[PDB]
């Protein structure tokens, strides 16, 4: 809330891009750890056919 | 005030550019809270 | 849709394909993890051939 | 309201561009929808 | 068919390139899934070798 | 009407372009489809 | 043939090189699909060796 | 006839830019058909 | 605290964005080696499915 | 004093930027130190 | 020998280095395959040590 | 500390950034390297549960 | 003739570039065929 | 001594940017050897 | 030796970063190739440990 | 040192970064590759571990 | 002869950078040279 | 001698710099040298 002024010194056209474009990978890598390291996922995925 | 700072914006386009962030993030981090309630309902994760 | 003020501070020939390729490659994730965990969609593939 | 922003673009052409992007994922979304109502019914996903 | 405007606010030479870029790439990821996941594709390419 | 936009196009200078998009689009679709009947009936998918 | 007008508002600079380009890596991948996926093909490499 | 485009050429400029690639996708194409008779007469596939 | 004249010379505009950037890419990477080598990460995920 | 850099900013201008990055760097950090203590309690680190 | 007219549409000091680095790409992709599939190569580098 | 004038040559706004980078990977390269070839390492993250 | 096309080229320059591009090829080639021919009776490539 | 080079900078500043450097690195260097003893003391390395 | 009309064409600032540095990866790429696929060269790094 | 001349035409703000990348990087390819073709170099990262 | 070329050079600095090239590369493939008698001397390879 | 060529250096002005890279390396070779006489003394390799 206080850091408004970092559009002072850094152009909104690359870092609000950066910005949004680094919670959407955070959240595929998080999604990507859980499919990968559990069971369950996978098996919800895998449904009726297990 | 109606500086012209490098980025191209004075400290008042600035701060309104900063809090529509703040409130963006503020939905994101509303909706991520309810997603992991029914993530701690509905899978094995916290039991 | 409160959101429209952010193409005047992100350049939309940056930003609009920025967003629509993110799509893209979101959809063509989770269709490859669903072809790579479940057993159903490559046996989709697979056809009468198994 | 003449004011151009940065972006080159002004508020009211600014939020017709979002308009249209609002627009475009609503069809993408409502087939999406549709996508997992078929994928529900005729996957093992959900049963 | 609705969507023309878009060429006002991205540029063709960006977005023209990427959009035949991306079909060309996710025609190639359609047909290497098809490869790496059926016995009949390879099997194809193969012959009479098999 | 003769308003440049920020891509260096007009109005209907971009709806030239797109239209012919749309037509691309359109002959890649059909020979798709054919491409698709041409793989159910000679490939084990589908049967 | 009727596409002509793509380079009104492509650059050839940029889409000439990428289309050749995506030809060249194009012919790369299937010879490279067609390598890893047959016998035939390695054997040729192999020759009297084997 | 005279209108430079966005890309620097004009409509004929650009015609005769595509005329020579589908020149040239058609050597291509008659080399691609060629190797390919020979790839299935020399080779296991197709038999 | 006594680095300050970095910004003399560095433009912001890179160096924001590529420091907060590295300090995203350090967490993922320490949450990433101890999801792969722990057991008791995972285990975490895996929950009460085993 | 007010010489502009070949970064586009003067000394004071450069001081402020970095004043703000050293306090979200101390946020940051006490935040971490809080986490390091919770990961400390909580999981079989440090036993 | 007839697309000499390329260079009037595409810049040299891009399509040049663009070209020859293909090539160079080419070729050693090329190497690797042999390298990687055959026995003889291998061979021939590991000399009288087998 | 004889080198400085590498900066009247080098722009400090490339050079910096990619100097203190590179120190940066340097040491996640390194640490990721005893992580991965020590046993110590991952039993101080495994701690109590193995 | 005497025309700057986009490249920065006139028509005969880029007819003198592209003519010591295929001299360069043919040199490449005729020592590829050669290092072929030496490839074909040294290795086990084709016996 | 004034002339400023192809960085932008003069010999003067050029000198005061590497000062910090040297200063900076230093600092790293210091932190490093403590760290280095620790990890000699802490760990099996060296015994 | 007939080639220099080259730097007409493409800039040097291009071409011979580019030049100098397809040599080095080639230099590495034959190294790894040999380290990889013998093992007279691995044994010889491996010295009298085994 | 007698290719000074190569700053007449190539711009030490690509190429003196460039240079000293590429020897880090050499650095760093050769300590790896000890570290993943020798016993010893490991064995002295394990050290009283094992 | 005093034209400059779209590189920036005219044709007399282009062949003066080609010629320090090919003597650059004379050095390396005389160094190259003997380290490949060394390596057939010393290694396995070729016996 | 006073030319500024395309880099946007004089002759006297590359060699300065070329000259300060040379001592670099020179620099780095002493302790390159050093760095193995210690590897061949005090690890397995050359026995
Ligand atoms: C067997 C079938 C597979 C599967 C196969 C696929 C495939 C294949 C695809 C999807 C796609 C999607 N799937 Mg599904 N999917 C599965 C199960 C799920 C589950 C689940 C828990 O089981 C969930 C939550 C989802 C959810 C989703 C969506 C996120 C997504 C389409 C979004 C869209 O159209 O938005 C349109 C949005 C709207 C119309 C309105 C939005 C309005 C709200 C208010 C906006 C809020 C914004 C928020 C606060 C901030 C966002 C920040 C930004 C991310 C930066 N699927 C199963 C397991 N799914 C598609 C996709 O991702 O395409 C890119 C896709 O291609
Ligand atoms: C089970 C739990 C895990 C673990 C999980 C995590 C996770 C997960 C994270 C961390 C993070 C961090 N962890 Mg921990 N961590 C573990 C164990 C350790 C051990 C150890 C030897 O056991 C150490 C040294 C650390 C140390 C650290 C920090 C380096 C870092 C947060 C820094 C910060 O907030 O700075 C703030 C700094 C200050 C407030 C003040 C600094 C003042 C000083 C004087 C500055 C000196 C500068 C120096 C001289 C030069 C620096 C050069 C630059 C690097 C270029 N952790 C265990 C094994 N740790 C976080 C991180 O890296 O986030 C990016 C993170 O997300
Ligand atoms: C167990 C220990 C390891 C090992 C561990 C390491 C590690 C670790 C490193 C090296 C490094 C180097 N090692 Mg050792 N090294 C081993 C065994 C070898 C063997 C061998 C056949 O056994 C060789 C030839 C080398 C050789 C080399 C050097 C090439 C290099 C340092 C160069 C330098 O300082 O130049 C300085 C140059 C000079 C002072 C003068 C040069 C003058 C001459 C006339 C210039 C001629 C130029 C030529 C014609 C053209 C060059 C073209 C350019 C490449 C583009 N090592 C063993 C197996 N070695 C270091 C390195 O590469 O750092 C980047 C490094 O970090
Ligand atoms: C075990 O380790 C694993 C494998 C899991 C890896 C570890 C992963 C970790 C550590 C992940 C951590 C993730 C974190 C920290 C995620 C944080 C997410 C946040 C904070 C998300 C915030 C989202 C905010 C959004 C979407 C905001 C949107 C704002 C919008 C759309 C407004 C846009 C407009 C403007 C900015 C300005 C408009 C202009 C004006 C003039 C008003
Ligand atoms: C288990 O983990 C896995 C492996 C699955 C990984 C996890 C993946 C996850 C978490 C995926 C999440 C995916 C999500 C969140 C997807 C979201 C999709 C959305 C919201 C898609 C929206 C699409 C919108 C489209 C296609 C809009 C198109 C708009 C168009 C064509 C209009 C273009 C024109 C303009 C913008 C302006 C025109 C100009 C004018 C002046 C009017
Ligand atoms: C199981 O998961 C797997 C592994 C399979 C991964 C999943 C993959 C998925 C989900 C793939 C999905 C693929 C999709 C959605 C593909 C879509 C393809 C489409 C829509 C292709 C469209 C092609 C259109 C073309 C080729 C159009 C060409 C147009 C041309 C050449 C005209 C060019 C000229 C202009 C644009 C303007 C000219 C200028 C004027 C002034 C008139
Ligand atoms: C099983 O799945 C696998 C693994 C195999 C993956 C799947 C791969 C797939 C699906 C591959 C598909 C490949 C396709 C579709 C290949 C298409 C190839 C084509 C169409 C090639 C065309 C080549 C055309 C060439 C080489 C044209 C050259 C033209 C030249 C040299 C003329 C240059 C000059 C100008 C353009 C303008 C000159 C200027 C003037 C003013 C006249
Ligand atoms: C075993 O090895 C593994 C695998 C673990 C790999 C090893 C990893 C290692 C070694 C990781 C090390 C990580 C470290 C050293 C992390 C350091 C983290 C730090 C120091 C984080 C600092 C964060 C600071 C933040 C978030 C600051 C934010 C500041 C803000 C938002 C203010 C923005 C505004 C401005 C800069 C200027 C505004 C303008 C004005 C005019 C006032
Ligand atoms: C099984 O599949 C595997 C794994 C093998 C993968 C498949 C690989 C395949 C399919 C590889 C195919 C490779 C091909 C097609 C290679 C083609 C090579 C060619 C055509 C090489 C040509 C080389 C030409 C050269 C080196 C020309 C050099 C020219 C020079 C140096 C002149 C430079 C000067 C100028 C251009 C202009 C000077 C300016 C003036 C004003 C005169
Ligand atoms: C077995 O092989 C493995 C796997 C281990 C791989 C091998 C890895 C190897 C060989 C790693 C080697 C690592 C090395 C050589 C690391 C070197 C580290 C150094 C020298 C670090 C130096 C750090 C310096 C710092 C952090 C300096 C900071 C300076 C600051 C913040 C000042 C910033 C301000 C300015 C530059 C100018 C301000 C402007 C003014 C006008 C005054
Ligand atoms: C089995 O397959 C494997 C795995 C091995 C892969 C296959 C790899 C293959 C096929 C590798 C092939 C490698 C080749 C072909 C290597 C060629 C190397 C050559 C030709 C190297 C040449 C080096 C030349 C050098 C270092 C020249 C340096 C020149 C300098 C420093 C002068 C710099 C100055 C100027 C250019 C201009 C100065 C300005 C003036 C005004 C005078
Ligand atoms: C088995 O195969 C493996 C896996 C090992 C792979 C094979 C790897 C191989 C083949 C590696 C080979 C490595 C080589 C050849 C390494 C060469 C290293 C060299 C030559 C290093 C040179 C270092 C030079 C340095 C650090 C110089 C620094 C200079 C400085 C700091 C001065 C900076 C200032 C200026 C340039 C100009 C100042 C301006 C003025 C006006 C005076
Ligand atoms: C983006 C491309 C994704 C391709 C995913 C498929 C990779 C192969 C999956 C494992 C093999 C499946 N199988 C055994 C039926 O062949
Ligand atoms: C691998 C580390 C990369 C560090 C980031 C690249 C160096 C900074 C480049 C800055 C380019 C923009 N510039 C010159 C205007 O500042
Ligand atoms: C793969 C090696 C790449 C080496 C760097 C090639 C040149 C990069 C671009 C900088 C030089 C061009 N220019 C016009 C800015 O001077
Ligand atoms: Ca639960
Ligand atoms: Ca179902
Ligand atoms: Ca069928
Ligand atoms: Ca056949
Ligand atoms: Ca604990
Ligand atoms: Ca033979
Ligand atoms: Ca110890
Ligand atoms: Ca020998
Ligand atoms: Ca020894």
């Amino acid at each position: 809330m206080t850091n408004g002024k970092i559009w002072l010194v850094v152009k909104p056209t690359v870092g609000v891009p950066l910005f949004l474009s680094a919670a959407v990978i955070a959240s595929v890598v998080i999604h990507a750890a859980v499919l990968t390291t559990t069971t369950w996922l996978p098996a919800y995925y895998q449904g009726s056919a297990a | 005030l109606n500086k012209v700072w490098p980025s191209g914006l004075t400290v008042a386009e600035a701060e309104e550019v900063h809090k529509q962030l703040i409130l963006g993030t503020r939905v994101f981090g509303g909706m991520a809270l309810i997603a992991h309630f029914l993530a701690a309902a509905a899978t094995p994760w916290l039991g």
